[PDB]
């Protein structure tokens, strides 16, 4: 809420001082917005708790108590104020509010439509989809659970375990696969040392289906094609890329999130040999 | 500034001997509690204060308790080389062991000894002015480590409240084993440990044996080697409190950065330049090489493979001559890899620390001397496989009531088995559900 | 009136190194950059090629670009290498592979922004900018791809200036690279749209120059690149010294190019004297003119006798009479009138400059616009059609991403250039 | 170890300009918390 | 700048010993890995970096791995003279050989060993900043060289992608033979090699024996002579990376100039001034004479006659004191010859290279010392005759399934024989089709 704690007054000196200085106060009436050269601004603060009516009472008390009251304004904590001025000078008890002003009027009026358009899409995102313990919100359940082979390894080769080098339970190893050469949007080419970029190391399956014969041998299963669970993963049939090893298209859901891309092609209907 | 160490049972006391050897040799306290200050530094020093207190005659005494139910290992400490270092009240020993029964430790025997332990810990905590957590060493496979460790952590959690409790824990290895009843004790321990610990670090002896064969050139390792490696890890994590550095990391930062949800507090640990002198002299050891080392599963001190899961958070501690730009280049290179995966809800995956003091070399040791090292603790969904194999072994034995009469005779209701097994089933489902992509849930 | 140099690829960087050696020698600049010269005439136009760094030093207005730094490490290790500004060396991390599509599309788009930033920084420092000068080979990979990429970007950013190229073109007898026809055809297609004036050199012609005219026993690439640096520094000589009849790059372009597609020229440099015969021939304007028109002294394989001269230009350096220059150009035009296109009344422009190159009494550089250049393009188009009909190496270019339609456009444009030359050769007054 | 570097530093008395002297923290001796 | 060498099996390790001996002697690294301290050249050269890396104490270590299934040869390297040069991780040895079975290498044993090799190669590739290809040495006649070489090249080709892979390959000689089952292993290797190699250079021991008998004056040659010749060839091809020259040639330039269609990537290799010291003083050795030498079939290191085919591309590398004008005059004279024919779709048949560093002389060597040398690799249709002869040998045995039960027992479907034999038949038809003139087809 708008909590008003301030008020300022613009006053003329005493009539005796105006007479001594040599200014005719009878010509104080003017049709312009300029102020008299002898008027001065003085401000006071209100208490820690006050209301708008308290500010009005203080302003009216100031109007009654001293001569030469020209105008006053009540300043709110949000940065706005409302101006107070007599309708007819040399005649008190005609004070009213003429207008109000805030520093963000034209500022907010100019940028309203884009603000509303972005807000209308922001608010659906902020809704939580999990409970306090990170569980399902009684709906929108995924078709398959996370730890299944086709869900955990949707776009990544699975491990290969061998007993070599271990006299106990074997452990896998890390590879040198690089992700696509994707830069942050609008962030300049910022770098701390010489690094191995992803412009090189482009996969050899970039256009193998139209500038070469494709796959001719059964050796694709040794390094490119994997059998995960009840599905087949092919590393050459994933997200599309261009000649500089950066992704081409981005797919968004109805809620607006970013899809990940899948290398799974086909479902293998495995049957035990029985007869 | 200060930290108090609690050592429980056999593994915890034996690891304690190596830890206090290291902390003495690094600070410079003699085995009889003295400091031959020979430097011309002009003003005194304070780094010891985290681990030692002075009486006023200049003897040092350490902020630790050793708790055991059998006398032999603590009497071995009492008769060893460090006899004069420890205060005799600190070394507490009972008459007879918990005989691999969690129930015997928790209900029958630990209940008598536990009040002495709390009185000693209170007497230590009163002689502090900025205590900022407890470090606890125990094994969950044995009876007294499980039962008294759980009971003591419960009492500590009631009395001290918000103070952090960080555990280094030796879990039962997936196929090397030492006792039959390990699954029951480990399940019941994990049930108590879920509510009352802030971060738990897991260790397996089978992994450290593999690491000492593979990286070091030791054909016949023994527990002193493993305990010295553990001591090096703890010294690396606590160095941020003790020496000057560019980016310090307080013990409270671990719990805030590593734990996303209150049950998901079990972390993987690894250490990079575990290396022999001949390999150390065949290779340079730059920042990027050791950063690449901490992510290989061959470097880990727990037998789990992180390639079967997704990372949620990583905490990287660098000590020695390292420059921040090299840390940034290394972490960006790790981030580039395609076989390293983070859950899509955790975009800012890393915490960094940088300390200037390089790791100390121990006269009889097997590690080389190196100018820099990095130590990692990380949270990953791959950890769910460790619980799944323990739970499968529990189901196999409990399906036939294989040993239950011992546990029921020593004071435990049979119902506690079903409760703990259902809680671990829910923990398995938590680790399954948390790893589910957001695009599938709309 | 300032020139900006660009050196691209191995050939370009080596020729540039020799050029900046020759220029530093002519103006008396020490390899530390300190002026140690002996006449004010050297200092008063030093700005044309050098910028001034503090307390004496001069730095050369050149950008060096290559995809692997090996050549650059060789030039930095050379005797004058220190003069070059460290920030002016731009490099990638893997080579062009002699492939036009790689050099143009993959590492090109990766590096090009840093090259444009350096070129703009260098151009905007001039108080008044004259045209750009680029050295590269057309048969290579980074030379062709990055040269034509950069030329297109600079033509977008500076369309009112001059664009000048020096270019090495494949010999008719032996190839240095197997895939030369594709790279040459695509580069000529780019040049005919973008360039204002282009000079072509055959390495075979320089070898025959060295062996027959100079009779060198053991020539090296330093000698060939010295001959090229001599002519390159000669074309600009009237820009930077006083003379009786001043000339400028724009004045050469205005007098040489009759129609905007016809901007490919032959080059020569005259006072080459044999290692053991200087006693047999005195220097004179007739001797220079006689060597100037001898096809032995021309740096391309095509011969004037199969074509006709549209235009030619001669720039003379030295103290000489204007009468001898004018009457020599009249006598050559009158005596050989069948080799000059008849609907232009005078094909030769002359210019005279007071200051010769050190250790020579006089020198001239000759630029010629002759229709016999059509024979080179026809040969390249034949070899392109032979390779393209059979898809001989096309999968590299198509796998990088090129549309096949680009090749047919470049072939059609070159064939139309050959037709246009042939039509203007056989035109008549009627 | 680092004596002559400190000697040169004390003789030269260079001003404090960015990019002039670097890495002086890595040359310290103790690093203990005083 | 950098290149990584992979040595596989017996021939590849033995050729590796000669290669690394040569590269050490050419750069000046001592056997213990330290540059001599007596020299006061003042300059601190870096040219070694293509093949060596420094730790920082100034020891040199080489960018190579040695892979074998039997221990004996690698243990001989470990116990030999260069023992201190190599890092022990680089020397990888299994327990038992692949017993001349391609199937045993590919399916059963190499599948177990391959992940250690890939981890070592990754550790090498992480310590580079301008890697520009892999060099691979193996023989296709033996079991582990064929099976593990193919499997490892396949994995490298998926993991590293576009990076070039250049193979030096020992094929079964046309009448010298070492094992009965050589055709099966060579066919099955070659099936994998078509898809997963960028250029493959073929060598036959019978040709190098003939060359060492005719040109050198050696009555009783042995494998060390052949391996020193191979080392000289590799040094000539890689010299373009390491020393100043007029016309450099990057490893990526070979694939662009030599390969017209993606299957046609097998090239012939020869080397010119193979000459003895006593002959060397009777003859001058000018550029044109050695250029004329490289085209005689007596100079080739593979037993094929190029007069039975048509050339598509030639790459000529000159090293030493040579001037470009003499190279141009020589190549034009070669072009004049009537027994040399090029396919009509390849008008611009030549690539040239010129390097200033003359070939190094090895203290025990058998080649004379010469100021200049030239080496050629060329693509020609004559190569179809080598495959046709390996095919008849395969067909004659396969007609009775002479040995197939070994391969099927070690893990292979019988179908794989027919697939590979049909692919090589299609390769034969490719070499027939590519060589037909366009004028005949209108
Ligand atoms: N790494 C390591 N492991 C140890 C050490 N001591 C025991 N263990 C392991 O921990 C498990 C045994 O736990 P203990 O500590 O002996 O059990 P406890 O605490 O003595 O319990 P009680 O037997 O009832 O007294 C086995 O798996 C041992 O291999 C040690 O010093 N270092
Ligand atoms: N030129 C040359 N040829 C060799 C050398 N060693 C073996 N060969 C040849 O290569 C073939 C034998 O291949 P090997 O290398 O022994 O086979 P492998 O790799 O050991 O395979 P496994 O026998 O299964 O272990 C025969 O033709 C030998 O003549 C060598 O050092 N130099
Ligand atoms: N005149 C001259 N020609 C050269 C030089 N270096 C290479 N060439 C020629 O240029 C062509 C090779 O192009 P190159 O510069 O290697 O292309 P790049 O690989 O893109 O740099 C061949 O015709 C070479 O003969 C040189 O220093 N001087
Ligand atoms: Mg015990
Ligand atoms: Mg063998
Ligand atoms: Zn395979």
């Amino acid at each position: 809420l708008s909590q008003p704690v301030s008020y300022s007054l613009l006053v003329l000196p005493p009539k005796k001082e105006l007479r001594k200085k040599g200014y005719n106060m009878t010509d104080i009436n003017t049709t312009s917005t300029r102020v008299h050269p002898l008027a001065r601004w003085q401000t006071h603060v209100l208490k820690h708790g006050a209301t708008y009516r308290d500010a009005l009472d203080a302003v009216e008390e100031a109007n009654t108590k001293h001569w030469g009251f020209l105008k006053a304004r009540i300043q709110f904590s949000c940065g706005s104020f409302e101006s107070f001025v007599r309708t007819n000078p040399n005649d008190p008890s005609t004070l009213k509010g003429v207008s109000t002003y805030d520093p963000n009027g034209v500022f907010h009026k100019e940028t309203l439509d884009c603000t509303l358009k972005n807000r209308s899409t922001l608010l659906p995102r902020l809704r939580a989809i999990v409970d306090g313990r990170g569980h399902h919100l009684s709906g929108s359940t995924p078709p398959a659970r996370s730890f299944h082979p086709q869900v955990l390894y949707k776009n990544c080769p699975p491990p290969v375990l061998s007993q070599a080098g271990y006299d106990f339970t074997p452990m896998s190893h890390n590879a040198f696969l690089l992700r696509t050469n994707d830069h942050p949007q609008g962030v300049r080419d910022v770098k701390s040392d010489f690094m191995k970029g992803s412009c090189d190391y482009r996969p050899r399956a970039y256009l193998r289906d139209e500038v070469s014969g494709g796959v001719n041998s059964r050796h694709c299963h040794c390094a490119e094609v994997y059998q995960v669970g009840d599905y087949t993963m092919d590393l050459a049939r994933g997200a599309e890329i261009d000649h500089r090893n950066r992704t081409v298209n981005f797919e968004y859901t109805k809620k607006g999130t970013l899809k990940s891309g899948s290398n799974i092609v086909g479902k293998r209907h495995a049957r035990v040999p029985r007869f | 500034r200060e930290a108090i160490c609690i050592h429980i049972g056999q593994a915890g006391c034996q690891v304690g001997n190596a830890c206090w050897e290291l902390f003495c040799l690094e600070h410079g306290i003699q085995p009889d509690g003295a400091m031959p200050s020979d430097k011309t530094i002009g003003v005194e020093d304070d780094a010891f204060n985290t681990f030692f207190s002075e009486t006023g005659a200049g003897k040092h005494v350490p902020r630790a308790v050793f708790l055991d139910l059998e006398p032999t290992v603590v009497d071995e400490v009492r008769t060893g080389t460090y006899r004069q270092l420890f205060h005799p009240e600190q070394l507490i020993s009972g008459k007879e062991d918990a005989a691999n029964n969690y129930a015997r430790g928790h209900y029958t025997i630990g209940k008598e000894i536990v009040d002495l332990c709390l009185d000693r810990i209170r007497k230590l905590a009163d002689n502090c002015t900025g205590l900022q957590g407890f470090l606890v060493y125990h094994a969950v496979g044995g009876g007294t480590g499980s039962g008294l460790g759980a009971l003591l952590l419960e009492r500590l959690s009631v009395d001290y409240g918000k103070k952090s409790k960080l555990g280094y824990t030796v879990y039962p290895s997936p196929q090397v084993s030492t006792a039959v009843v390990e699954p029951y004790n480990s399940v019941l321990s994990t049930h108590s440990l879920l509510e009352h610990t802030d971060v738990a670090a897991m260790l397996d002896n089978e992994a450290i044996y593999d690491l000492t064969r593979r990286n070091l050139d030791i054909e016949r390792p023994t527990y002193t080697n493993l305990n010295r490696l553990i001591g090096q890890v703890v010294s690396s994590l606590t160095a941020s409190l003790r020496f000057d550095g560019a980016l310090n990391v307080d013990l409270t930062e671990f719990q805030t950065n590593l734990v996303p949800y209150p049950r998901i507090h079990f972390v993987l640990t690894s250490y990079a330049p575990v290396i022999s002198a001949e390999k150390a002299y065949h290779e340079q050891l730059s920042v990027s090489e050791i950063s690449n080392a901490v992510f290989e599963p061959a470097s880990m001190m727990t037998k789990c493979d992180p390639r079967h899961g997704k990372y949620m958070a990583c905490c990287l501690m660098y000590r020695g001559d390292v420059v921040p730009k090299d840390v940034n280049a290394a972490v960006a290179t790790i981030k580039t890899k395609r076989t390293i995966q983070f859950v899509d809800w955790s975009p800012t995956g890393f915490k960094c620390g940088i300390n200037y003091q390089p790791p100390t070399v121990v006269p009889g040791g097997d590690l080389a001397k190196v100018q820099r090292a990095v130590c990692m603790i990380a949270n990953s969904t791959a950890i769910a496989e460790v619980f799944a194999r323990i739970d499968h072994k529990f189901d196999l034995m409990y399906s036939k009531r294989a040993f239950v009469h011992w546990y029921v005779g020593e004071g435990m209701e049979e119902g506690e088995f079903s409760e703990a097994r259902e809680d671990l089933a829910a923990l398995e489902k938590d680790y399954e559900e948390v790893g589910a992509e957001s695009a599938d849930m709309d | 009136r300032e020139i900006v140099c660009v050196q691209a690829g191995q050939c370009g960087n080596q020729i540039g190194s020799k050029f900046w050696e020759v220029i530093s020698d002519e103006h008396g600049v020490d390899p530390t950059g300190t002026y140690q010269g002996d006449s004010d005439l050297q200092l008063e136009r030093i700005n044309v090629y050098f910028d001034e760094a503090t307390g004496g030093r001069y730095v050369p207005r050149s950008v060096l670009i290559d995809l692997e730094p090996g050549t650059m490490d060789s030039v930095r290790a050379g005797p004058y290498g220190q003069i070059f500004r460290p920030d002016n060396f731009i490099f990638g991390q893997s080579g062009a592979g002699n492939n036009w599509a790689k050099g143009h599309y993959t590492e090109g788009a990766e590096l090009i922004d840093s090259v444009l930033d350096v070129c703009c920084k260098e151009a905007e420092s001039c108080d008044c900018l004259q045209g750009f000068q680029i050295c590269h080979s057309l048969g290579g990979g980074t030379g062709s791809g990055m040269g034509t990429l950069l030329i297109s970007k600079l033509r977008e950013q500076y369309p009112d200036r001059i664009m000048m190229t020096f270019s090495i073109i494949p010999s008719p007898k032996v190839s240095d690279t197997v895939v030369e026809p594709y790279n040459t055809t695509l580069s000529v297609h780019q040049l005919v749209e973008n360039s204002d004036e282009s000079m072509c050199i055959d390495n075979e012609a320089l070898y025959d120059i060295c062996f027959r005219t100079l009779k060198l026993t053991t020539p090296t690439f330093g000698d060939l690149n010295h001959l090229v640096s001599a002519v390159v520094s000669g074309v600009t000589c009237c820009l930077r010294f006083p003379g009786q009849l001043n000339s400028d790059l724009r004045k050469l372009a205005v007098n040489l190019v009759p129609f905007p597609r016809l901007h490919f020229f032959m080059m020569g440099f005259a006072p080459l004297t044999s290692r053991g015969s200087q006693q047999y021939r005195g220097l004179s304007v007739p001797e220079l003119t006689q060597q100037m028109f001898d096809a032995k002294n021309m740096m391309q394989a095509a011969d004037p006798r199969h074509g006709r001269y549209l235009t030619a230009s001669a720039l003379f350096r030295g103290r000489m009479s204007t009468k001898e220059v004018d009457e020599q150009m009249l006598n050559v035009q009158n005596k050989n009138s069948s080799y000059f296109i008849e609907w232009i009344p005078n094909n030769i422009k002359s210019s005279v400059c007071d200051i010769p190159p050190k250790g020579l009494k006089m020198a001239v550089t000759f630029i010629g616009n002759n229709t016999c250049i059509q024979e080179m393009f026809r040969r390249v188009g034949e070899q392109f059609t032979l390779m393209f009909r059979r898809k001989a190496f096309l999968h590299w270019y198509t796998g990088e991403g090129m549309d096949e339609m680009e090749f047919t456009e470049a072939e059609s444009n070159m064939n139309d250039l050959v037709s246009e030359y042939q039509q203007y050769q056989d035109a008549t007054i009627e | 170890a680092y004596q002559q570097s400190r000697a040169l530093k004390k003789e030269f008395s260079l001003p404090m300009v960015p990019g002039m002297t670097c890495g002086e923290e890595m040359l310290r001796r103790s690093y203990h918390r005083t």
